[PDB]
């Protein structure tokens, strides 16, 4: 099926749960057809979080890209996570990523970015973390004394 | 060098008459031939056994062991062609293997280890070669 | 099989069964002190 | 002190300590004004008294030059820094890696600096972070951060030099941060991700691009997929005139 | 002279004295005593002067010889120049007629990386630039090779000399005998010349094209050479799921294993992978390729399965090949494994048809029985098959014979509810000759349960009610079972009811029934007559009573996890369970430090006193399995001195024939009774010696029974679990909390961890910590622990009883 070309025939052959290696060399002759479609399937059921992302993220209106990084916020796959959340100048989980994988003062440097002054919880929470983590001397449980700088500090 | 050393051993404990090729095994030499060769080179009849990660390769004469030892390794059928080489060469100098009798060739044999296996790479030698050499 | 019928007992069934037989938990026979006439014959052999 | 014997102290009594063994051959000891001295003076937070103090009857590793790096506000940790080691933890016990960048240095080693960059992120300001995660060559950990933070400079660098290492979660990213995506375009086409490389330029409306990747490459770009082709991308990148790497800071 | 260190004195004499046969002698005495690591350089004015021009090889040869194994320490009779006397008239050897000494000059010289010799190495390949022999042009390319490594990367070696300077390596591969010294960082040109040679080749000199430069277009072109590179390329050309028929790899692989049964053990399997690759499933491994000896035609002919029939074995050959087999037949048919093994074990299991398959050793014969059984157990098909085969396993009518059979197939009846009626009329039979237990518990049982199928009961106990044999165990399984299914369905002289009687009077009554039974005493001490005597509710009566749970089977049983089952084919069992699948006054003052995780012994030596200790040396010592990985080094303890001084350390030796304490620490000074003295800095302890390894539950539970460990402490501070303070202390006494040894739930759950070690002491050392932690209204002593332990000899034992408390140590000065 893959040799004929015949994507759909091969698509029935994986069977749509599971059999990921069929839907990998699938997804593979379908990005090669430049038929994205089958592709995006493919992946989908192939899961291939890394690769999926790519083809998935294209999108503009991140159309379905957040299911496929659902888990690589919290995964530590951050990386993976921001570009499935920030792609028509929305928010939609892209500090929530940072939140989740202790990369807390990254959510609270995007809230400045795009302030809707969300800054000063993220600060907060953040600034209690260095205080438990070991630090004194930036030990941060201040608004702009103990290094960092809640939101009054900050500004647009 | 991929061959550490060329070495004639007796399962008495010690090295009898061996080759270092540029300095390195001086003393480690005895200590390898004399723990491991005892055991048959820890071999169960297998001409090629390799133990504490130095691969041995051997025969046994009596209470003797012809020995090559590497660590590193090019080909398979190498390893065994500059032993094999050296057991032609071995009883021209010192009738088989026997402490005494090696003990006394020192001479003829490690010139041969050295003209047989030169900077660690396997040259050819023969029993009419070594003769130019002892003249 | 005789943890079939003790398990069943005790797991399925009342447990009429199962506290009526033990009064203790005591041993299958009591005899008398058998070690020590034994004993007595046994050492000089 | 040592004696050269084995013994049994006899007792204490004075400044003395008397010793006899089981032959009982005596040594005896006068108690020193050396080890005593030196932590009597510490514990009552004194460094300069304790500098005298240092002796080579007492010196040792780790009561004088490192066992000064305890204190997780650094005070003890201040007085002995003098190994590259006892310098980098000081700085993370201080939560200021301004120093750590330099004993991670010292430490000639990679680990340190993108551990160090980590705790900088914490005291909040990016800048330092750049320059470690940069040298650890975490370009694409840093092109995450970087709209998070809030800089399009600096997150064009990143991109670029993350390109060429063809991580596809590094390069790939800053295209979107923006608010065009031309940067993905580029790269995709050098990693030969055709496909990709249309899909991310035309729905910017940036067919052209997307076009001449198609052209280059296997063509059709009608399909649509479970993801637009070519609805707009758009963003308004970074509101923020000043940047999470100019995050302020006073420093405690 | 094997090995003398102490007779350089008498080799001076040797060395000259107008006898040329003794001056060799000597020479070579020296080489043997260098060679094994002995005294040298005294000799050397002596060596050097009669040999130096002359042509005359053996001499010349000795002491060429000489020069590649010492020649840089030893400094007497050469010194330091550039034309040494290792070089200097032999300049002379590598220009003489014969080219024996030239070249055996040429090859010594070019071999050392010595710089104190580089410049008379380098016209030394005009020795070999000329070629007598192959061995004269191979010693060439190597001997360039050589001083090219000798720091001539550049102009000094690279052209010619007049033939060769890094130019043999090319003019080998056109020449009649090849070798290419060349293997990296040589000329590009060459490189190239070698590929042409692929064609050309000299067969020892292909391997050295070869190592340099592999892969080929072709099938070959000839030589062993190219023949093993050649199935390394094919091996690639084709991965995919394994190499499945083994290409040039079998020649070296028979030799893998010589000793003597596990080659064919080995081969057995490589033959049945490749035969086919089946489902995969639970023993039903083989994988290769699915056709390329396909299976079973019924127009191939003498067909597949002849080759397959091997693999079932009874041992048929050799127990190595015989486990190797047994898993084999498994692997390529089954449903899973229950197929085969069904067919295997009808082989294996006790009959009357065969008496090469029977044996009067009961346990065997029993566990036989259960591994046919299992079968069924597993998979439905087999229930039918096996209920006919064990009444044949009981038809060899020995009391013990029928007392196996009947033993598992009533575990089966009770799997299997009223699907065995069939059986309970066969099952009778072999009953009435006994001598044992187990022919009545297992026929009772059947004849029990089965009653609604068969009338005859009365009559089959009755005999052997009346009869003697062995009857401990034969009550409480009598007494579960006889009234059992349908509450008059029997009557011979006595029907069910009679049955329940007897059944009652057999658990712990008394009736006169079945002429009265055997013994009424029961089994071992818990199980007594009474659960059901209280029981048989509805008089033998499929309901709630003894009934119900004959045909109903405990838990869960299904497949061979060893529910109702025995896990494949009984004699295969013993070989898996075996396999473990283990994995002057001085003054000291000191502290351990680590800075970049270096881990150093401080000291400071102190000198109070105003006397004289000059002669002062410092020294950490190796007592045993303690070393010093560099001695303290400062020549410090003078007048008044004070000084900080690091010994390094290591934990992990070989024992010294020194004293074993804590560390010995010497200094040494002024003194000439006790010039070294013993003094100590900080503790470290006999525990280091010991050396941790770990054990496996398999391991563990072998130690156990090889070796007591009844030895028990209870240790304070062991209120914690294993993983706190318990697997710290354990660690320092190198010991290693692994697998657990418990049992827990709402009134179980002390903490059990599994230990090992395998100490330098000849012991291994092991023991089970048990944390008392409360888990009940009435705890042992509440938290603590008690460690019960072991050694092979206890002697380990007692370290891990008192090394499981506390420790701890530090100082600040």
């Amino acid at each position: 099926a893959l040799q004929l070309g015949e994507l759909k025939i091969a698509y029935q052959l994986a069977v749509e749960a599971e059999s990921e290696q069929k839907w990998k060399q699938l997804a593979e002759l379908a990005i090669s057809k430049c038929q994205f479609s089958l592709a995006q399937e493919c992946l989908h059921h192939a899961q291939d979080y890394g690769g999926l992302l790519l083809l998935a993220t294209a999108s503009g209106n991140a159309s379905m890209v957040n299911k496929l990084a659902e888990g690589a916020e919290r995964d530590g796959k951050n990386n993976v996570a921001f570009m499935s959340y920030f792609l028509q100048g929305k928010l939609d989980a892209c500090l929530e990523l940072l939140i989740r994988t202790g990369r807390l003062p990254e959510a609270a440097f995007l809230a400045r970015t795009y302030l809707p002054s969300q800054v000063s919880r993220v600060v907060k929470l953040w600034r209690e973390n260095l205080s438990k983590v070991n630090q004194k001397a930036a030990e941060s449980l201040a608004d702009p004394t103990e290094y960092e700088n809640l939101f009054p500090g900050l500004k647009e | 060098m991929v061959l550490l050393a060329a070495a004639v051993c007796t399962k008495a404990g010690k090295a009898i008459v061996s080759r270092q090729f540029v300095e390195m095994t001086r003393t480690r030499i005895e200590g390898l031939l004399a723990a491991f060769p005892k055991l048959m080179n820890t071999g169960k009849q297998h001409t090629f056994v390799e133990t504490e990660s130095v691969r041995y390769v051997y025969q046994p004469m009596e209470k003797l062991y012809m020995v090559l030892i590497t660590t590193k390794n090019s080909n398979i059928l190498e390893d065994l062609e500059t032993l094999r080489l050296f057991s032609r060469v071995i009883p021209e100098y010192c009738r088989a293997l026997e402490e005494n009798e090696i003990s006394e060739h020192c001479f003829d044999l490690i010139f041969a280890f050295d003209e047989i296996v030169a900077l660690g790479y396997r040259e050819n030698v023969n029993l009419a070669q070594i003769r130019t050499f002892t003249e | 099989d005789r943890a079939t019928f003790y398990l069943n007992v005790l797991e399925q069934k009342q447990k009429a069964l199962n506290a009526g037989y033990i009064l203790n938990g005591l041993t299958v026979s009591i005899p008398g002190l058998e070690k020590a006439l034994q004993q007595y014959t046994l050492e000089p052999s | 002190r040592t004696l050269d014997l084995p013994i049994y102290v006899t007792r204490v009594k004075g400044n003395n300590v008397y010793c006899l063994d089981r032959e009982c051959r005596p040594r005896v000891l006068t108690i020193d004004p050396t080890e005593f001295k030196f932590k009597l003076a510490l514990i009552n937070r004194k460094y300069d008294e304790v500098l005298h103090m240092v002796r080579n009857a007492k010196l040792v590793g780790q009561s004088i030059i490192a066992y000064l790096q305890k204190k997780g506000y650094p005070e003890v940790a201040l007085h002995f820094v003098k190994d590259e080691k006892t310098r980098f933890s000081l700085a993370l016990e201080c939560g200021n890696i301004e120093i750590a960048l330099e004993a991670a240095k010292a430490l000639d080693d990679k680990n340190c600096w993108e551990k160090l960059g980590e705790v900088a992120l914490l005291q909040g300001n990016h800048q330092i972070v750049e320059m470690c995660y940069q040298r650890t060559k975490n370009f694409d950990k840093l092109s995450f951060l970087y709209l998070i933070t809030g800089n399009l400079e600096k997150l064009r660098k990143m991109m670029k030099i993350a390109e060429i290492r063809k991580d596809m979660s590094g390069h790939y990213q800053n295209a979107l941060y923006l608010g065009d995506v031309s940067e993905r375009v580029r790269i995709l086409k050098n990693c030969g991700q055709k496909s990709l490389a249309y899909l991310s330029a035309a729905t910017h409306g940036l067919d052209e691009e997307a076009e001449s990747l198609k052209e280059t490459f296997d063509p059709e770009k009608e399909t649509i997929p479970d993801i637009d082709p070519n609805a707009k991308l758009l963003q308004p990148p970074a509101p923020i005139m000043p940047l999470d790497t100019n995050w302020p800071l006073l420093t405690v | 002279m094997d090995s003398e260190p102490p007779s350089e004195i008498s080799l001076k004499n040797d060395l000259e004295k107008g006898d040329v046969k003794s001056k060799t002698e000597a020479l070579k005495k020296v080489i043997i005593m260098i060679l094994n690591g002995e005294k040298l350089p005294g000799l050397l004015m002596t060596i050097i002067r009669f040999v130096l021009p002359l042509q005359d090889h053996t001499i010349k040869k000795l002491l060429l010889v000489f020069w590649e194994i010492v020649p840089k320490t030893t400094p007497d009779g050469r010194l330091l120049h550039e034309m040494i006397l290792v070089c200097d008239a032999y300049r002379k050897d590598l220009q003489h007629p014969n080219e024996f000494i030239r070249g055996s000059t040429l090859r010594f010289l070019c071999k050392l990386k010595e710089a104190e010799l580089l410049e008379p190495l380098m016209p030394a390949i005009r020795a070999c630039l000329e070629h007598r022999h192959s061995y004269v042009r191979r010693n060439a390319v190597l001997a360039i090779y050589t001083i090219y490594r000798n720091f001539e990367h550049l102009i000094p070696d690279a052209p010619e000399l007049i033939h060769d300077f890094l130019v043999n390596e090319k003019d080998a591969s056109c020449k009649r005998n090849a070798f290419m010294m060349l293997i990296h960082a040589d000329q590009d040109r060459a490189l190239d010349y070698l590929s042409t040679c692929i064609d050309q080749v000299q067969t020892f000199g292909d391997i050295l094209q070869l190592v340099i430069v592999e892969l080929i277009y072709k099938v070959c072109h000839a030589n062993p050479s190219e023949r093993a590179r050649f199935i390394r390329c094919i091996y690639n050309l084709l991965q995919s799921s394994s190499p499945a028929v083994k290409y040039e790899a079998a020649g070296t692989l028979v030799t893998l294993s010589s000793a003597p049964t596990a080659i064919k053990a080995a081969a057995q399997c490589y033959i049945d992978l490749i035969i086919k690759e089946s489902d995969n499933n639970v023993k039903l491994i083989v994988l290769d390729r699915l056709v390329e000896l396909k299976e079973h035609p019924a127009h191939e002919r003498v067909l597949q399965d002849l080759v397959m029939d091997i693999l079932r074995v009874l041992s048929t050959p050799d127990l190595e090949v015989r486990k190797k087999t047994l898993q084999l037949a498994l692997d390529l048919v089954s449903s899973r494994n229950v197929e085969e093994l069904v067919i295997v074990l009808k082989k294996e299991v006790i009959k009357t048809n065969n008496v090469s398959e029977h044996e009067d050793t009961d346990k065997y014969r029993q566990l036989l029985v259960r591994t046919l059984h299992s079968c069924s157990v597993r998979f439905p098909d087999m229930a039918a098959n096996v209920i006919p085969v064990l009444m044949e396993f009981l038809s060899d009518s020995n009391e013990a014979a029928a007392a196996d059979v009947l033993e598992f197939v009533r575990e089966a009846i009770q799997r299997f509810d009223n699907l065995r009626m069939l059986i309970v009329e066969k099952m009778l039979e072999v009953f009435h000759a006994i001598k044992s237990v187990k022919i009545y518990r297992g026929a009772l049982w059947i004849l029990g349960e089965y009653c609604s199928t068969k009338e005859d009961i009365q009559s089959v106990m009755t005999e052997v009610r009346r009869s003697l044999g062995e009857i401990p165990i034969v009550e409480s399984e009598i007494k579960k079972e006889a009234g059992e299914l349908k509450p008059e369905e029997e009557i011979t002289v006595g029907p069910v009811q009679k049955l329940v009687t007897e059944m009652g009077t057999y658990a712990t009554q008394s009736a006169l029934s079945s002429s009265r039974p055997t013994k009424k005493e029961e089994d071992r001490p818990p199980l007594r007559g009474f659960l059901l005597d209280g029981d048989f509710f509805v008089a033998a009566s499929l309901a709630t009573t003894l009934t119900k749970i004959a045909l109903r089977y405990v838990a869960l049983v299904q497949e061979k996890k060893k529910q109702n089952s025995f896990v494949a084919e009984a004699m295969l069992l013993m070989a898996t369970i075996l396999h473990l699948g283990k994995s002057d006054p001085v003054y000291a003052e000191a502290y351990v430090h680590v800075n970049q995780y270096d881990i150093v012994l401080d000291v400071l030596v102190v000198n109070q006193t105003s006397d004289t200790l000059q002669n002062c040396t410092l020294e950490l010592a190796t007592l045993g399995d303690l070393k010093l990985v560099e001695k303290p080094s400062p020549l410090t303890l003078a007048p008044h001195d004070f000084a900080n001084i690091k010994a390094n350390v290591k934990v992990a030796s070989t024992e010294n024939g020194i004293i074993f304490g804590n560390i010995v620490y010497d200094v040494s000074g002024a003194a000439s009774d006790r010039n070294c003295v013993v003094l100590s800095d900080i503790h470290i302890d006999i525990m280091d010696y010991i050396q941790p390894a770990t054990c496996t539950d398999a391991e563990f539970r072998q130690m156990w029974a090889e070796f007591e460990w009844e030895n028990k402490v209870t240790v304070n501070t062991n209120m914690t679990d294993l993983n706190d303070y318990l697997q710290h202390i354990l660690k320092s006494t190198n010991m290693k909390c692994l697998t657990p040894e418990k049992a827990l739930s709402g009134y179980c759950g002390f903490m059990a961890a599994n230990l090992y070690a395998r100490s330098i002491f000849g012991e291994d050392a092991l023991a089970n910590v048990s944390i008392e932690k409360p888990v009940h209204q009435g705890p042992d002593a509440a938290v603590t622990g008690h460690i019960r332990i072991r050694a092979k000899s206890q002697g380990m034992a007692l370290s891990l009883g008192d090394k499981i408390n506390l420790s701890q140590k530090k100082t600040s000065l």
